[PDB]
């Protein structure tokens, strides 16, 4: 444990600032490097730093202890397209392996300005045998637990983005195939809060 | 390319004295290149125990090396230090003095 | 500590 | 302007079989490195070069041969797969001795799944759902989404299509496919995306949606006796059209 | 006062008689503290001087591993200049390269340098700036242009302002008890009638640390380099440095005569006279 970053993940809201950390192990280490790792992807390196104090590139601001051996990275004004996970990197020369941190994730929710939480059912349009509960426009707040079975599959919490209201919305869908399930016991593994629109 | 002699300076560590343990030393600096033959003399036999520093540099590129052996001296021991280098037509000969 | 870097001439 | 390439994007392969990832590099780097990376331990080092004609190995070497012809290009070969070595793979290189800044580039990965019995490779049916009634008489929008089921390995590439053209401009898919029996190891995949659109965009009936599914599974040169269709890299879409409600 | 971390590099190839020998040696003042030779058994960097070893397993791995870069940049070096000046391949040639840091005593940051040199005069180095190149001839300009686009200088300054003095420091208090010391010189003075006619008079100083003395000669009022003959500095072996400056005096003006030693164990510059 050479790297030794931030556990995750960690959740801040559209214009905070999300300070990551991590402490290093080699004294005599000379460059310093975070960077950014969305889901499925490739890491991408965005700060690297050489020398004492902080270096700042827009929203991005790293700085840099070599006497306590500790290199930040705040994100000033969080975008939801933030949200990744987070690795920092040490090395001591031009042949000495890079050291990666094992990640810190970032979680950027974003800003419901008046949600209305709501749950409705979809028909698919053809033949495929499972309905679906879509689960919509809540609180960032809201968690969504699977701990039901292996009968009733639901997703994670995914915010959606539209260039035409600048309306982010929160989702998640459950289905199930050979069942007698609906739409109003499907989601009371979870906390919802007691103003949520079931569909009649 | 360049090219400097050796200025070889042969001396004690100590003040000498007859019947003390103390240290011969050939310091040879100033030069270039870096190939350089320096043995120390015992009477002309070529003495084998002989100590180097490590190679460097002056703020002028020049190389230097300190040579050095432990001896203990007499009045009827004649010291010398051999050095060879490109910049010479044959090997020097500095032989130690001791008020110098 | 040496220098971390050299680059070739 | 290249970076770090690497080919493939995905793999499968049976248990016993050879492969070889390719990775190479524009830019005159001489310190490449394999690198695969996991959920329980992140990056772990595989192998190494720091120089053409040269090779070093890492904290995982083992399954794994690499060599170094050229500056240019390192490629990884896994000589008998094995399904410890279902990881994504990354490329990654160093400028080293040559120049430039510290800084070390990444190649965009190689998900590779081995499975013990090739059977296990199933393509994915796909359907879309359409807009609730409650939903667009509420809101004034409407959520399509579009499963994605009964898949393996979790290699696919989701993309949402209108009118014959692809929208990035109001879809979440989901960040990884789901487990659906998180019992088996060959237990197939299933993945969820959403898209909206205003009420007067779906109500226009012109309007024509489809949710497209690229699976990456067998290639058409490969053995295949069993009753089922040859799972193949293909793809699977599913589509609804607008209603004049 | 001042301090000092500089780290010297020779590298020189031998024709026919394959790899290039290559040297590396570390000062701090001038004490020698680490060396790597290419030569030598180990093929580590090995230390030299007792506060040093006190340093870890990770010390003498890392430093190892960047002394053989070092090693690989100047082997490369060799025949990239050999092909830069069209030079024959059956010719020895010498490559040197010094980087370094000086600072204050509040032990903050002072100069940094970092020069280098092919067969003896220089090729290209840092300025005082940190941030621009000297090429001394249009062959080393190749280097400049290599060095400008390689971003180097600015990987140079970050050590040169950081590194180089965060660990100058660190053996500057490692090695409180050698390397903060200051060794007062040991006067002296010898008489010898060379004729019948002259006499030469000597100022000796012997034990001295650090290396840095004047040692001027000078008649009746003011002084005189038209008669001194001064030897290099030399080690004794120990640690400590000798010097000695000499004149070839008409005889009877001995009592005029005056020596002036300077250094910084000395509080007031001390003055002898043939007695």
């Amino acid at each position: 444990k050479e790297v030794e970053q931030n556990s995750g993940p960690l959740s801040v809201p559209e214009g905070a600032i999300a300070s990551l950390n991590c402490t290093y192990s080699d004294r005599g280490s000379q460059s310093f490097f975070w960077y950014r790792q969305y889901s499925g992807k490739s890491p991408e390196l965005i700060m690297s730093i050489y020398s004492n104090g902080d270096k700042e590139d827009g929203r991005f601001t790293a700085q840099l202890n070599k006497a306590s051996q500790y290199v930040s990275l705040l994100i000033r004004d969080s975008q939801p397209s933030d949200s990744a996970t987070y690795l920092c990197a040490v090395t001591t020369d031009s042949w000495g392996k890079l050291q990666f941190g094992a990640g810190t994730q970032v979680v950027v929710t974003p800003d419901i300005q008046n949600p209305d939480p709501a749950v409705y059912q979809l028909r698919d349009s053809k033949s495929s045998d499972k309905s679906v509960c879509l689960f919509t426009d809540f609180d960032s707040q809201t968690n969504v637990s699977q701990s039901k079975d292996s009968d009733v599959y639901i997703t994670d919490k995914t915010v959606l983005d539209m260039r035409s209201m600048d309306f982010k919305s929160n989702s998640a869908v459950a289905w199930s195939n050979k069942s007698d399930f609906a739409c109003a016991n499907a989601f009371n593994n979870s906390i919802i809060p007691e103003d949520t629109f079931f569909p009649s | 390319m360049i090219q400097r002699t050796p200025k070889i300076q042969v001396y004690s560590r100590h003040p000498a004295e007859n019947g003390k343990s103390n240290f011969l030393n050939c310091y040879v600096s100033g030069f270039h290149p870096s190939d350089i033959e320096v043995d120390l003399l015992k009477n002309g036999e070529r003495i084998e125990k002989v100590e180097h520093s490590d190679l460097s540099f002056s703020k002028d590129w020049s190389f230097y090396l300190l040579y050095y052996t432990e001896f203990t001296p007499t009045e009827k021991d004649e010291y010398a230090c051999r050095v060879n280098h490109v910049t010479l037509s044959q090997p020097k000969i500095v032989k130690w003095d001791r008020d110098m | 500590l040496l220098f971390g870097f050299p680059v070739y001439v | 302007n290249a970076g770090v390439t690497q080919t493939p994007k995905f793999q499968v392969l049976k248990t016993g079989q050879s492969m070889t990832l390719q990775c190479a590099q524009d830019m005159n780097h001489e310190y490449m490195s394999w690198y695969r990376q996991d959920p329980g331990m992140g990056l772990r080092l595989i192998h190494y070069s720091v120089g053409a004609g040269i090779t070093d190995q890492g904290e995982v070497p083992n399954g794994y041969n690499v060599s170094r012809s050229t500056t240019e290009d390192f490629p990884l070969r896994l000589l008998s797969a094995a399904p410890s070595q279902t990881s994504v793979y990354f490329c990654a290189s160093r400028p080293g001795l040559a120049g430039g800044r510290p800084e070390q580039y990444f190649g965009p990965g190689t998900r590779l799944t081995v499975t013990e019995d090739l059977k296990n490779v199933f393509p994915p049916e796909v359907a879309v759902f359409e807009p609730s009634e409650a939903e667009i008489s509420h809101t004034q929008k409407a959520t399509l989404v579009c499963l994605a089921t009964g898949f393996y390995p979790d290699h696919v590439e989701l993309s949402w299509w209108v009118n014959g053209k692809e929208v990035h401009s109001g879809v979440s898919t989901d960040p990884q496919p789901l487990k659906e029996q998180p019992a088996l190891n060959d237990s197939r995949y299933a993945l969820s995306s959403r898209l909206r659109v205003s009420a007067t965009f779906w109500q226009n009936p012109r309007n024509h949606f489809r949710c497209q599914v690229q699976f990456y599974g067998l290639s058409e040169n490969d053995e295949w006796t069993q009753d089922r269709a040859k799972p193949v890299t293909q793809i699977v879409s599913a589509e609804a059209w607008g209603r004049a409600d | 006062g001042s301090h000092s971390m500089r780290y010297f590099f020779t590298s020189v190839s031998r024709p026919g008689r394959g790899e290039p020998r290559f040297i590396a040696v570390g000062y701090v003042d001038d004490t020698q503290f680490v060396r790597f030779d290419s030569d030598a058994a180990s093929q580590r960097m090995e230390p030299r001087a007792p506060w040093i070893e006190q340093e870890g397993p990770e010390y003498w791995d890392g430093e190892t591993r960047k002394v053989k870069a070092h090693s690989q940049t100047h082997r490369v070096d060799l025949g990239t200049l050999r092909g830069y000046y069209n030079q024959s391949e059956a010719g020895s040639h010498t490559v040197q390269r010094m980087y370094g840091c000086d600072v204050g005593s509040d032990w903050r940051f002072l100069r940094g340098y970092h020069q280098y040199a092919y067969d003896g005069k220089d090729y290209i180095a840092l300025k005082e700036d940190l941030r621009s190149w000297t090429a001394a001839d249009m062959a080393a300009q190749t280097t400049k242009h290599k060095w400008e686009a390689a971003h180097v200088a600015e990987q140079l300054r970050a050590y040169l302002e950081g590194t180089c003095v965060e660990w100058l420091r660190r053996y500057l208090e490692n090695g409180k008890e050698t390397l903060q010391r200051t060794d007062a010189p040991k006067t002296h003075m010898t008489h010898h009638a060379v004729s019948d006619h002259e006499a030469t008079l000597r100022c000796w100083a012997l034990s001295f640390y650090p290396a840095e003395i004047t040692l001027t000669w000078q008649r009746d009022g003011e002084d005189q380099t038209q008669d001194t003959e001064l030897v290099e500095t030399r080690p004794a072996g120990d640690g400590t440095f000798q010097k000695w400056a000499a004149v070839v005096v008409p005889s009877g003006q001995e009592q005029r005569y005056t020596c002036h030693v300077q250094h910084e164990g000395l509080p007031k510059p001390l003055t002898l006279r043939w007695e």
